[PDB]
């Protein structure tokens, strides 16, 4: 039951291989680790963190895994420094805007996460430096507008939950895909696993099924109109 | 609920319309009777008879989701309802046109009419 | 949904060719794991060889289908993990599909099928009874076995005869409706 | 890409010269073809009309052996009798370390 | 009959977890191989490589997803095998799918797909073009990788409701006949 750590408790521990902290909801601030430059991984769940020192992907320079979720994390600072990381995960948190440099760089960044925040404004070349990225994940958030440009290499995202999302994807950026789960079933006709399936219920191109049955709703329509029009003269 | 309400006065009407042709069958002085009414009587039984003819499988496919104890695909609903919903309308004018002689006499008004026209 | 295990056994001609004699088995894609079709060596675990978090010690080359027998449910009153968790932490070690023997835990269909809002890559497979029996049977006999997880495809439309055939009787009656009162307009003529 | 008549990037060599020993080559996955003036350790040359190929000593203990089942030289522990791999010279003959082969 | 490959590859965490990263590809399910499942390594074999009759050589282990790359069919004027040859040996090595690149010799398609009543028990499939391409520049360059070959289920039952719009222009042309001769009728009684 961590309830709250010193600012400055975790440096100068220049072989400190891990650390994970979970619980210290009493922290308000980012630790103090200058010096502590031989940090794999990390972890900071549960805390008051607001923002984040500019400087971390210049000190802990062979830095693997970070995760930052359930904190109060608003503004993404320049991620360019940590060539070696692979995963990042801010799910839960405050974060709105991403701009174009945050991600320039991250060469072997595989995992990305940013689900449950109100992230709704994506520059467009904010993938183009990616590398070999594979699941992205910015489920439950408020875009409006998706890029594409340097994703072609993914095979799982998701964007359930983005109502603001009322557009498509074109396939031709989307190439090695495999799992997929928008808002809406038909932003999945463009296309392989989906979620929510296009059922019978939505259709993808033809609203009547096949051909002869349009022929039969537009037989049914034309012959109703003409023998109710001549009833109505006849009668009226 | 909705579909249940509208199934619940879909019985009460055809109950009710089945009671009233029964009524007017047993009425004999109108039946032997060559009546043109009667021309317009058999019409309005025909048409309120196919009412539910073509309706009656659309509530039968409404409510085979809610006995959920067939496993039915989406199309079979979706083709059944698109073709059997609009289809007891469109052929009631055709039936009323070439099956009641109380039209043509109102189409014989309408040629006159537009003749003076 | 139902699985079709095949176990082969082959064995190694000195020449290099290979015989393989195969023994069939059925079980039920749970919900848990995507009905796909999968293929790899067995590697029976132990449950309680999962729930450790020290997989250095075990590193399997990737592509064996795993196989897990579950025991009395009072046996371990404090449960390590769940059916789920096991699934996912043998994917994570590289299994490429999870076959369960659920003969003794029988609660543990439900388990597995019950509502998980995260379904796995790779299917899981419950089996239950004689061809548990015969799975346990052949493992701890043999040597080497590969093991083909198949899923049969749907079978025939039937949907095809049961509208027309069902418009049959409703053209059927309409004209009957009409006829019945065709009756009565010849009963009034004659 | 050498002493090749037909060379293919994705599986190498394909048909090489005519004095030339084709042999194939395992590297991962990788397999391609390659042109050899003689076949490798334990390997040994099988000449042909069409294309000479260079096939596993099947002979047990050897690591050069001159054809199918003479070998000209064996691992350790196993001295040369005929071109055959025995850990001890046999009788009639006794071992013989300076060159690790029987002697009478 | 399509057939859809998935080549996956591995990353070993040291901590013994996998990490994986799959490519798509798309063939056609030949004939001379039953349409099945199958998931193996993917161990690249030469053309040339499989006619010779010593395989205690090079004897593989069971379940390996074989690739070949046919060449040149007047690079090689004395074919030591055909096709089927091929894919029959290598399924004899222990190969649990066969899988060639046609995208230089294209009549082993038809050479593949003609009339030939001896079908093998395990799938073989062709590519060519752009997913072949792929396949070769990925072989020839990773160190280890999965290929799963997976058969997609047939599509949805259009059949369904063609006979209710067929049966419905015969029932209304059937209608229109009785209706015109009723015209005529009426004229008569005009």
């Amino acid at each position: 039951p961590l309830s709250f750590v010193g600012n400055s408790a975790f440096h100068n521990l220049s072989d400190l291989h891990s650390l994970v902290i979970r619980g210290a909801s009493m922290v308000q601030q980012f630790p103090n680790l200058t010096g502590t430059v031989h940090l794999e991984s990390l972890t900071l769940t549960g805390t008051k963190i607001s923002s984040i020192p500019n400087n971390l992907c210049q000190e802990q320079k062979m830095l693997r895994t970070l995760d930052l979720s359930y904190n109060n994390i608003r503004d993404l600072p320049s991620f360019n420094g940590c060539h070696a990381l692979e995963e990042i995960s801010l799910q839960r948190n405050q974060i709105y805007q991403i701009k174009e440099g945050t991600f320039q760089g991250l060469i072997s960044l595989r995992i990305l996460d940013l689900s449950r925040n109100l992230i709704h404004e994506i520059h467009s070349r904010a993938f183009a430096t990616l590398g070999p990225i594979t699941n992205l994940d910015v489920s439950f958030n408020e875009l409006t507008s998706f890029p594409t440009e340097g994703l072609n290499g993914l095979n799982q995202l998701k964007l359930v939950g983005n109502f603001k999302l009322k557009e498509a994807l074109a396939a031709k950026d989307f190439v090695n895909l495999r799992s997929l789960s928008v808002p809406y079933a038909y932003q999945c006709c463009a296309f392989i696993h989906c979620t929510p399936s296009t059922g019978a219920f939505k259709p993808c191109e033809y609203l009547l099924g096949s051909w002869m049955i349009r022929l039969t709703v537009w037989f049914i329509f034309l012959v109703a109109l003409f023998f109710n029009l001549l009833v109505i003269l006849t009668t009226f | 609920f909705t579909v249940t309400l509208v199934l619940l006065n879909s019985l009460a009407f055809l109950l009710m319309a089945v009671i009233y042709t029964k009524l007017y069958c047993n009425l004999e002085k109108e039946d032997l009777s060559e009546n043109s009414q009667s021309s317009m009587i058999k019409h309005v039984a025909w048409l309120i008879f196919t009412n539910c003819i073509f309706f009656c499988p659309v509530a039968f496919f409404s409510f085979a989701p809610l006995i959920t104890a067939i496993s039915i695909s989406p199309e079979i609903m979706k083709s059944v309802t698109l073709i059997f919903f609009p289809l007891p309308a469109c052929l009631n004018p055709v039936l009323y046109v070439f099956f009641n002689p109380k039209f043509k006499e109102d189409w014989k008004l309408l040629k006159r009419r537009v003749t003076k026209k | 949904e139902t699985a079709f295990v095949e176990v082969v056994l082959f064995e190694s001609s000195p020449s290099g060719d290979y015989t393989t004699y195969t023994t069939g088995l059925t079980g039920r894609f749970s919900r848990a794991g995507a009905t796909l079709s999968a293929e790899g060596e067995i590697v029976q675990m132990h449950p309680l060889g999962l729930c450790n978090n020290n997989d250095e010690e075990d590193l399997y080359e990737y592509g064996w289908v795993g196989v897990v027998k579950l025991e009395q449910p009072e046996l371990d009153p404090k449960p390590c993990l769940t059916v789920l968790g096991k699934a996912k932490r043998a994917v994570q070690r590289g299994a490429t599909a999870v076959i369960f023997d659920v003969s003794e835990n029988p609660e543990a269909i439900d388990q597995l099928n019950q509502g998980s809002e995260d379904p796995l890559k790779r299917p899981v497979v419950y089996v239950k009874g004689a061809d548990a029996i015969k799975l346990m049977n052949i493992v701890n006999k043999q040597k080497v076995a590969r093991a083909r997880i198949q899923h049969r495809p749907p079978r025939q439309p039937t949907e095809y005869f049961d509208m027309g055939i069902f418009l049959a009787f409703f053209v059927v009656v309409s004209l009957v409706c009409l006829i019945l009162l065709v009756k009565i307009k010849l009963k009034q003529r004659r | 890409c050498k002493g090749c008549l037909s060379c293919s990037k994705d599986n190498g060599c394909s048909r090489c010269q005519q004095k030339l020993f084709f042999f194939l080559r395992r590297e991962g996955m990788r397999q391609y073809g390659e042109c050899l003036h003689s076949c490798p350790s334990g390997y040994y040359g099988h000449r042909a009309p069409d294309m000479n190929r260079c096939a596993r000593c099947r002979i047990e203990n050897c690591d050069s052996c001159f054809s199918k089942d003479f070998c000209t030289k064996c691992k350790v522990g196993f001295y040369l009798h005929r071109g055959r791999c025995f850990d001890e010279c046999p009788d009639g003959f006794a071992p013989l370390e300076e060159t690790m082969e029987c002697v009478e």
